[PDB]
């Protein structure tokens, strides 16, 4: 679940410039 | 997204891959998927203030490019004001 935390990180992280 | 944004999106994950616990990475994915889902930027700072108090200030300068522009005012006054910038 770490690891899809993480992901979700990156995602949301991108995300707010998209 | 520019190659350098690209780079500092790596750099950021490994850092927190690096510094943060298992619950200060959840907490921080739950925070900032609030903040992206439409939470204002002030509970996003208290949220971000709540988890790392004085520390990790590395992470909290490393954000500053990641939000977005209309936010970006609140975020530094807030930086400025917790005193991020203030090593002593």
């Amino acid at each position: 679940d770490e690891q899809e935390a993480l992901n979700s990180i990156m995602n949301d992280l991108v995300a707010l410039q998209m | 997204l520019s190659a350098s944004a690209t780079e500092l999106l790596q750099d950021y994950m490994l850092t927190l891959r690096t510094k943060l616990s298992s619950q200060e990475i959840q907490q921080f994915a739950a925070l900032l998927h609030e903040y992206r889902n439409g939470a204002s930027i002030h509970e996003f700072c208290i949220n971000l203030r709540q988890l790392y108090g004085d520390s990790r200030k590395f992470l909290l300068l490393g954000l500053r490019p990641f939000i977005p522009e209309k936010d970006s005012q609140h975020f530094e006054n807030f930086l400025e004001t917790i005193g991020v910038k203030d090593l002593e």
